[PDB]
């Protein structure tokens, strides 16, 4: 498998106000619990 | 007048006008156009 973020680390943000906040747990933090 | 890059700036281009932080692109404009947009109805870039 629009608005702003960020990744690494290079963010950007938009006119419109919005964003997205980050999760708590990583892919990687969930890989190791499962 | 001026300009300052890479900061943030009040913007009065002829017929233009806004707030934001102008930077150097590439886009690939045509012979025949001023400025573009994003996908959202927003200016995205202007030609000087
Ligand atoms: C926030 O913006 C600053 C700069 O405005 C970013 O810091 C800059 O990050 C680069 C990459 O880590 C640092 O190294 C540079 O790499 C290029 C690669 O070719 C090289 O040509 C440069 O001479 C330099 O080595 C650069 O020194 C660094 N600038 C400063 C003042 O530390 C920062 O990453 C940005 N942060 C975010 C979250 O956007």
């Amino acid at each position: 498998v629009q608005y702003g973020e960020c990744l690494g680390l290079i963010c950007a943000q938009k006119f419109n106000g919005l964003t997205v906040l980050p999760p708590l747990l990583t892919d990687d933090m969930i890989a190791a619990y499962t | 007048t001026d300009l300052i890059k890479n900061q943030c700036v009040n913007f009065n281009f002829n017929g233009l006008t806004g707030t934001g932080v102008l930077t150097p692109s590439s886009k690939r404009f045509q012979p025949f156009q001023q400025f573009g947009r994003d996908v959202s109805d927003f200016t995205d870039s202007v030609r000087d």
